[PDB]
């Protein structure tokens, strides 16, 4: 389970995995499966004496 | 600082616990709809395009649930994303099959929203139970809710500019739990004071007076018309009210169809007309002005509001107990649209022409306040003299502010009083003042006649002007202007003063709101954080959580107060 | 916008039909029509085509709501008489007075190449 | 891209692609302006 | 602003009578000959008239207009 | 008079209003000095000695108008309007969308409406003219009949011609300026205006760079979209702890690209660089947008009376008059009454005639027009009903409707109030991991808020699995696992093999439970103050 | 069926700009219908798609092009022989369901130079353009003819743009709407009592009042049906008013046939027969 | 802020010609929140030595 | 030098408050603008009474 960084599938190992911010989603495309997890997105918090 | 953080102040507790923000939720501005049934609301395509639900996929419908995930994202019939058995979930928008995407038994599909589906609306701020309703949904253009005018009752909310909440439950047992409880028809009756909530209103209302006059007569053609109209019919056409010259329905009649057929609610006509009793009893001569309605058939009287709805004695309260619900929800949908109908083939304004009054009587009004000026003057020289008698337990200015009182509000009573006479009942004004909606003969006394005196906290306008209000009137000047009374209409406009002291009152109401609107919210925590405590108990018992005993049974009945009713006993009877 | 376009308001899309033909299931002979992408304007001029016509029993029209574009009409005639011909009858009666009003029009316009006076 | 924006107070095109810091010649003032796009634009009349 | 043609109440023209119309004032100090002259014998068009102005003449008053 | 006549004689050569002051025939006075002067209300009646109660008048108003403000001064005969309206128009129409002055293309703010075609009040106070209100309006005098025609009008709203919204009704730009700036972010660390490729950057997360320029901007003029990158800037960070290989095309240019909030959608406006007192290079763009009305649109009289648009009909639909005219709006007539505006009414009574007129009528309160009669005299003069009301045809049916109906024009505002920026909803998405909780809102696209009162109603409701969804699975859910020896959260729970509950060795007693997340927070701080709770369902 | 209403007809009065008359024998509900399709109903063209090439005027592009819109093009050159752009299957637009126009201005002249509707050209095939000087040479303009002032220019500005004209009517947009207020009337006496009319006198008496010109304050019968119906179209300019009527007749005759062969097409494809 | 309670906002009768008693905000800061009469004036301060 | 003073617009020292609104929109300036207001980092900024 230290096989994340961004890439792997219970089925196939990842190739691509985009951040859909609008929906705050992750995508997995050339499978079909939401790698889970949305941490709170980084392009939500891309605005952000002696 | 450690403490803190937990404390409350912005904390776990306050800060987290006791408000946070949730999913599947959306707020816009309300809109009216009176086409829509009683449990619909209107739904913005866009809301329904950003809203979902996860199905589980069962046999009877996974062709179709199939169809959404092939349909996918592209459309509003589709699907967004699928939830396998053991925990995965699809993005049909990147997936590169989606309608060739396998599927089975047991999956959850995440489908959008669809219309019929019921959720829980709420009003913000909340103030009661009625507060939080579950609806059904209907998706529809532009960015707006929609909903039916006397589910605004409850709500109380407002077009101007009223937001409102709406949540959609992802559970059946929730679904079901919404559907069993939250769904507006059982809400009608409030059980805080046993009377129903609903309540139709302003244009709905003021044609349904229309509609009960006895000048009201209809054509075959219109009456095919209105049977259209009826979201329930019987399918058989009824017998003409009139035979000769020409066949002819009442509205009475056509009233009586849209009333179900074997319930009755009778008397409270509690309309002005007549004579506060004794003189209607004369004779019995007993129809028209008073409400008497047999076998679903309407046989007199102008229809009110106490007839109408949220009062006791309602037509509203008993068909919800006889005919339950369901029954009076699809009654009052009906009614509803057929008045609407109505009134807008009939139609309905307001001009200066209902303004316009009896010149005499104008002319009378004003030379009866000519005399209260006189009557005020004869008053404040009797003072000036020391001539004037104190009132007993009171001083002499304690009697003579109450004594120019009483003057300034016979004098305004009697003008008004003229002016009620005034007005013929073609007028839309008395119309809309009898119909029981927002209007009344003082608002004819302002409009028309005399807005009447000013006061501060009751009392006359103080003389913050060193011993004077103005310095357009005479120092020690005592009269009604000087003292804040309107003596003008609002036809009849308003002087520079008058103005100034009116617009100080509008300070007074508004004022008073604002602080008001503050202190409920703050009130009602204080209240409920200690009533939260407690719970009636299936041993009929009340008790509290830590079990103890309130009472041995709730109301000393352990009866829904839903169910009571206001009745005459009799048994008081004088005579033995 | 989160509003359909205005040619939907009388479009109709590939899956959908003018108008749907019901029995009722009431009442004998009688049905109930439902016309899409249509108001009561049409609607009106045939409720009295039919009510013009005393072999009905019964006819009627609404839309479901007025943002909708659909209408539905029920019809109740006689029992030898079925209300598709009523409709069907009031239909080439109304089209025919149309193109005399027309030719009448036409003669009405014509019969002033000049002035009439 | 010929593109560049264009000064604001000499009311002339600059042109370049270029890192420079916003100057502009004759003009010494920084006030920018950039051109019209080059690409196809349909408007309704609606 | 820019008289917009057709009256919002009907729809008659008026994308050239704004200036006749101010040319009607030139000429007669008439309101009610100009509006007259103009064709608008109906008052929802004289209101749209009546109640029209034109700053863009002060807009055009700036020389920064090149750029 | 001769006096005025050298007010006249200003115009051209000279008569200063300080002159008047230095003629001494008017004063400046405080409130002390009213406390002694005999102020009069009027030159005409208190010089009159047939009824002078008193006549030792010393001072007299100028008009009793002046006591009047900005707002106020705006609506007409306020007095036959209920007061508090005047004060919501004071403020609503502070609320109302307009124009401000005259160089909107040099002006960039943030935001701004402006109409297409405003209108002067066909009927004004002429100190708006002072007010420069005819130079620059704020609404138009619509053509308007009081009816309520089928309920969508009610409460608080209005029906509108959407035939009429074709021709050009009430519709508005929009502008919003964006401004971006450049800037170092360390001694080294800066950000750096680019148009960066997806292999040669990251933390571009999906977006693409397509509509910017080389430069790392977009043109002026471009389409632009709620999501695509609008101002594109990378910036490298370590530039030596990367070092070695892990080199990339990205290597370390993280991106700080500007992009669009996922809401807007338009075109962009304008687009200017300069430089500040800081120094830094920055650049301000303008992005123009159209605002139509809609329904729900929140709109309002000049009498207070403020309305949404409750739907909008074709003009056909609409009902009609002798010569087929469809009023602009449809007003609820109850809702007049039981605020008691009269004076709306007059607008509309003096607006009539006037129009048929040709001819303003001035809007102040105090007058000896006889404003009532002589009007309504006039109104029959001009071949009208002298009390302004008229028969109109039905829309559907064309029949003559039963009631007949007061129409006329009126001076309306459009408010400040986008609906479609008043909207707001999610069913899933970004949340707020250091509580669980979602997201501050629809500038991040946020969930909505839950309040303490909904709570209160819930429980009133008895509802306590739909509140457990909203509280739990609604918001904050979480699983954990505890030591059947204590009630005490301990695991290190291998999650795909062991468990275990160190300090209590446990091996296998481990047992799950469901609580928030949020709420193992608190305990966990409760911890951290030695505190050592703990729950068993025994 | 046995009976209908001969549709009495009669013209009272015609111009290029409106026309006057009396229709009797028919409907209430038939006259408002024919009405409302003698706005919405009639197909005209319009501008659907505007390039603007260049412009350093004051005003933005989308002013103008709402402006284009707002553009009264006559119709007089059986505009519905465009095939619909939608239905012509050509790539977006074709001369079969468009036609062209393009405007370039520029002002090196010192003074306020005006635009107009002349600097608009047709660059397809000459289908009657812009109703200015062009129906004209008539010794009968308004003024100038020059209907439509397009904006004004000070030195130095300039406007470059293209644009398409295609097909549509009434109901899509206003704009496409060839009429402006329809005038309508029936039974002025309200002998009908369509509406009270307390105190008649209150109520100043109608032009068609005045054939059965009456002091009796409004004669009543009850057995009264609406009847002689007067008719006054109001054209916004571009068609003939008389022209647009019969247009307006053809496409609700037109429409009203499309409705009986799917009323055949219902009992085709359903199991009912007739015959 | 100083002196508080028993206080509250109202209206002044000497405000007459001198603040406009329909300008002010629905808010909280209702009479709170004043504004100046059309014709008022306030003085500058001079030196009556 | 002692400072920079932020200047009330239309104050004496506007030199604008000479000219003409024709100048002003040669300025680019709008003539029913008087300001009276500063400008603080480009922002309006007004004081309350
Ligand atoms: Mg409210
Ligand atoms: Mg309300
Ligand atoms: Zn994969
Ligand atoms: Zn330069
Ligand atoms: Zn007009
Ligand atoms: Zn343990
Ligand atoms: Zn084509």
């Amino acid at each position: 389970l230290d096989a994340l960084p961004r890439v792997t599938c219970p089925n196939h190992p990842d190739a691509i995995l985009v951040e859909d911010y609008r929906a705050g989603d992750m995508i997995c495309p050339e499978c079909g499966l939401v790698v889970g997890d949305r941490v709170i997105d980084v392009g939500s918090e891309w605005r952000t004496r002696t | 600082s450690l403490k803190q953080r937990l404390k409350g102040k912005e904390g776990r507790v306050r800060g987290n616990l006791m408000g946070k923000r949730v999913d599947f939720s959306a707020r816009t501005v309300i809109t009216p709809d009176p086409n829509l049934s009683i449990d619909q609301v209107g739904v913005p395509r866009s809301i329904a395009a950003n809203m979902t639900f996860a199905e589980i996929v069962t046999p009877f419908n996974i062709d179709r649930l199939q169809e959404l995930v092939r349909r996918g994202n592209s459309q509003y019939p589709g699907a967004k994303y699928i939830i396998r058995d053991n925990g995965d979930r699809i993005d049909l928008r990147f997936h590169p099959k989606p309608s060739d995407l396998h599927l089975q038994t047991g999956y959850k599909v995440e489908r959008h929203m669809c219309d019929g589906d019921i959720v829980i609306f709420n009003r913000q701020p909340t103030l009661h139970k009625m507060s939080m309703m579950g609806h059904r949904v209907r998706i529809l253009p532009w960015s707006t809710f929609r909903l039916n005018l006397s589910v605004t009752t409850p709500y109380n909310a407002d077009f101007d500019g009223d937001e409102m909440n709406l949540h959609l439950p992802q559970s059946l047992e929730t679904r079901a739990e919404i559907q069993e409880l939250a769904m507006v028809p059982r809400m009608i009756v409030t059980p805080q004071s046993n009377r129903p909530v609903m309540g139709i209103v302003q244009d709905t209302l003021t044609a349904v007076r229309k509609f009960t006059k006895r000048d009201v007569f209809l054509e075959r053609g219109e009456v095919m018309n209105l049977l259209m109209f009826l979201s329930t019919w019987d399918g058989k056409v009824p017998q003409p009210a009139i035979l000769k010259p020409r066949p002819l329905w009442t509205g009475k009649q056509i009233f009586s169809l849209i009333i179900p057929g074997h319930i009755n609610c009778i008397r409270t006509h509690s309309t002005h007309p007549d004579d506060e009793d004794s003189g209607p009893y004369k004779h019995i001569s007993p129809g028209d002005t008073k409400v008497v309605v047999e076998n679903g058939e309407l046989i007199m009287g102008i229809l009110c509001k106490k007839s109408l709805g949220t009062s006791a004695g309602s037509l509203v309260h008993i068909s919800y107990l006889e005919m339950g619900h369901d029954i009076t929800r699809l009654f009052y949908s009906n009614i509803q649209t057929v008045i609407n109908n109505w009134l807008l083939i009939e139609g309905h304004t307001i001009g200066i022409g209902d303004s316009i009054a009896d010149s005499k009587t104008y002319q009378d009004i004003q030379n009866t306040i000519k005399k209260a000026k006189q009557d005020v003057i004869e008053v404040i020289e009797k003072a000036h003299n020391n001539e004037l008698e104190p009132t007993p337990g009171n001083t002499l200015r304690q009697t003579f502010e109450n004594q120019v009182n009483r003057i300034l509000n016979d004098a305004r009573d009697k003008t008004g009083s003229s002016a009620q006479k005034s007005l013929s009942e073609y007028n839309n004004f008395k119309s809309m003042v009898v119909s029981g909606a927002k209007g009344s003969k003082i608002n004819i006394s302002q409009v028309i006649a005399v807005v009447g005196q000013q006061n501060v906290e009751g009392k006359r306008i103080p003389f913050g002007f060193k011993h004077r209000t103005l310095p357009h009137f005479i120092k020690d000047d005592y009269g009604p202007e000087s003292r804040g009374f309107v003596e003008n209409s609002y036809l009849a406009g308003l002087t520079p003063t008058e103005f100034f002291f009116h617009a100080m009152g509008g300070r007074e109401g508004l004022i008073d709101t604002a602080v008001k609107t503050a202190e409920t919210g703050y009130i009602q925590r204080r209240l409920i954080k200690s009533m939260e405590s407690v719970m009636v108990k299936y041993d009929a018992t009340v008790r509290n959580s830590i079990n103890q005993v309130v009472q041995l049974r709730y109301g000393e009945d352990g009866l829904a107060g839903e169910s009571v009713e206001f009745q005459n006993l009799a048994t008081l009877k004088p005579s033995n | 916008m989160n509003a359909p376009p205005a040619f939907e308001s009388f479009l109709l899309f590939e899956g959908e039909k003018k108008i749907t033909i019901n029995k009722d299931t009431k009442v004998p002979n009688a049905c109930l029509f439902t016309i899409n992408k249509e108001d009561h304007t049409l609607g009106n001029i045939i409720k009295s085509q039919l009510l013009k016509d005393p072999q009905v029993l019964f006819a009627g029209y609404k839309v479901p709501h007025p943002l909708e574009h659909k209408i539905i009409i029920r019809v109740q005639t006689t029992p030898d008489y079925s209300p598709q011909e009523a409709f069907t009858n009031a239909i080439t009666d109304l089209i025919s007075e149309l193109s005399l009003l027309e030719e009448r029009f036409r003669v009405a316009i014509k019969d002033k190449q000049e002035g009439i006076e | 891209q010929p593109m560049i924006y264009i000064c604001g107070e000499c009311h002339t095109e600059n042109e370049i692609k270029s890192r420079d810091p916003i100057r502009c010649r004759e003009c010494g003032y920084r006030i920018m302006y950039k051109k019209r796009t080059k690409r196809l634009v349909v408007f309704d009349a609606r | 602003m820019i008289i917009p043609v057709r009256c919002f109440t009907c729809g008659k023209i008026v994308g050239n009578k704004w200036e006749a119309y101010l040319g009607l004032l030139q000429a007669e100090y008439t309101e009610g000959d100009a509006l007259d002259a103009l064709g608008l014998k109906r008052y929802c068009c004289r209101r749209m008239l009546l109640a029209h102005v034109d700053l863009i003449e002060k807009l055009l008053n700036y020389a920064p207009l090149e750029k | 008079k001769r006096h005025i006549d050298q007010l006249k004689e200003r115009e051209y050569n000279n008569y200063s209003w300080q002159d008047l002051v230095a003629s001494g025939v008017v004063e400046y006075i405080d409130t002390l000095e009213e406390e002694t002067v005999m102020l009069a209300m009027t030159p005409d009646d208190l010089q009159e000695k047939e009824v002078a109660y008193c006549s030792t008048y010393t001072h007299c108003e100028i008009h009793p108008s002046m006591i009047l403000g900005v707002c106020a001064s705006i609506i007409p005969f306020p007095d036959h309007n209920q007061s508090p309206r005047n004060t919501y128009q004071s403020a609503m129409g502070k609320q109302a969308m307009g124009v401000y002055i005259t160089n909107f293309h040099v002006r960039m703010d943030t935001l701004a409406h402006v109409l297409y075609y405003p209108q002067k009040p066909l009927v004004t106070t002429r100190s708006m003219e002072y007010l420069r209100f005819r130079e620059l309006p704020a609404g138009i005098n619509s053509i308007v009949a009081i009816a309520s025609y089928t309920g969508y009008n009610q409460e608080d709203s209005v029906i509108m011609n959407r035939s009429a919204v074709d021709r050009g009704f009430f519709r508005s730009v929009f502008y919003r300026s964006y401004k971006e700036q450049e800037s170092k972010k360390g001694f080294d660390q800066e950000e750096v205006f680019e148009k960066p490729t997806r292999e040669t950057c990251q933390g571009m997360r999906h977006a693409i760079y397509d509509k910017l320029d080389d430069d790392g901007l977009i043109a002026p003029g471009v389409r632009v979209s709620g999501d695509d990158v609008i101002i594109g800037k990378t910036v490298t960070l370590p530039e030596n702890e990367d070092e070695l290989e892990s080199t990339n095309r990205r290597y370390t240019k993280r991106d700080c690209s500007t992009f669009l909030r996922t809401s807007e959608t338009g075109i962009v406006d304008q687009v200017m660089v300069t430089l500040n007192q800081e120094g830094y290079k920055f650049c301000k763009i303008r992005v123009r947008s159209v605002r139509i009305p809609q329904i729900g649109d929140k709109f309002a009289s000049r009498h207070g009376q403020k309305g949404t648009c409750g739907i909008q009909y074709r003009q056909e639909d609409m009902p009609f008059t002798c010569e087929g005219i469809t009023p602009d709006i449809i007003i609820n007539p109850h809702a007049i009454p039981s605020r008691m505006t009269i004076g709306h009414l007059i607008e509309c009574l003096q607006g009539k005639v006037s129009a048929n007129k040709g001819e303003i009528g001035d809007a102040t309160p105090f007058n000896d027009a006889v404003n009532v009669q002589k009007i309504s005299n006039l109104l029959s003069d001009y071949g009208y009903h002298l009390r302004g009301n008229e028969v109109l045809y039905n829309g559907f049916t064309g029949r003559k409707i039963t009631s007949q109906i007061f129409i006329g024009p009126t001076y309306y505002q459009r408010l400040k109030h986008m609906v479609d920026d008043k909207i707001h909803s999610r069913a899933r998405g970004p949340i707020q991991i250091l509580n669980r909780q979602p997201m501050e809102g629809r500038s991040r696209d946020g969930g909505l808020r839950f309040g303490e009162m909904e709570r209160d109603c819930q429980i009133a409701h008895g509802a306590a699995q739909f509140l457990r969804e909203r509280l739990f699975e609604a918001s904050d859910p979480y699983q954990v696992h505890v030591c059947n020896l204590c009630g005490i959260m301990a695991i290190a729970n291998t999650r795909t093999h062991t468990y275990e509950c160190r300090g209590c060795r446990n091996k296998t007693q481990i047992s799950l439970v469901r609580m928030p997340y949020a709420c193992k927070l608190l305990f966990q701080e409760l911890m951290s103050m030695s505190i050592a709770p703990r729950m068993m369902s025994v | 069926m046995p009976y209908a209403n001969q549709p009495t007809v009669r013209i009272t009065e015609l111009t290029d700009e409106n026309v006057k008359f009396i229709i009797e024998n028919t409907d209430l509900a038939v006259a408002n219908s024919i009405r409302r399709v003698f706005i919405a109903e009639v197909p005209i063209i319009a501008i659907d798609w505007v390039q603007i090439d260049a412009n350093s005027s004051v005003l933005h592009d989308e002013f103008i092009a709402h402006r284009l819109g707002l553009i009264p093009l006559i119709s007089d050159d059986i505009v519905d022989k465009l095939q619909y752009s939608r239905d012509c299957t050509c790539e977006e637009f074709c001369p079969e369901c468009s036609v062209e126009f393009t405007l370039d201005v520029r002002c090196n002249e010192d003074q306020t130079r005006h635009v107009t509707s002349r600097d608009l050209i047709s660059n397809s095939p000459r289908v009657i353009p812009v109703t200015s000087r062009n129906r004209d040479n008539d010794p009968n303009d308004y003024v100038e003819q020059d209907d439509i002032l397009i904006v004004k220019l000070r030195k130095g500005q300039e406007l470059r743009l293209r644009a398409y004209a295609k097909k549509g009517f009434g109901k899509e947009h206003a704009k496409w709407n060839p009429t402006a207020g329809v005038a309508f009337e029936y039974d002025p006496d309200n002998a009908l009592r369509h509406t009270v009319y307390p105190k008649p006198e209150e109520w100043p008496k109608s032009e068609y009042s005045e054939l059965d010109e009456d002091e009796s304050q409004a004669p009543y019968d009850p057995n009264g049906k609406p009847e002689r119906f007067y008719y006054n179209v109001e054209s916004c300019g571009s068609l003939r008013p008389e022209t647009i009527v019969l247009s307006a007749l053809s496409g609700l005759k037109k429409k009203l046939s499309d409705l009986q062969t799917q009323l055949s097409h219902e009992i085709q494809s359903d199991v009912l027969t007739i015959n | 802020r100083d002196g508080k309670l028993a206080k509250p906002r109202q209206l002044h009768n000497t405000l007459w010609g001198m603040v406009c008693p329909a300008e002010t905000p629905e808010g909280h800061a209702v009479g709170l929140v004043k504004n100046l009469a059309l014709m008022a004036y306030i003085s500058v301060g001079s030196q009556p030595s | 030098f002692i400072g920079k003073i932020p200047i009330m617009l239309r104050s004496t020292y506007c030199l604008l408050n000479g000219l003409t609104d024709r100048d002003l929109c040669e300025l680019n300036e709008c003539p029913l603008d008087p300001g009276g207001y500063f400008i603080i980092n480009g922002s309006e900024k007004v004081l309350i009474a």
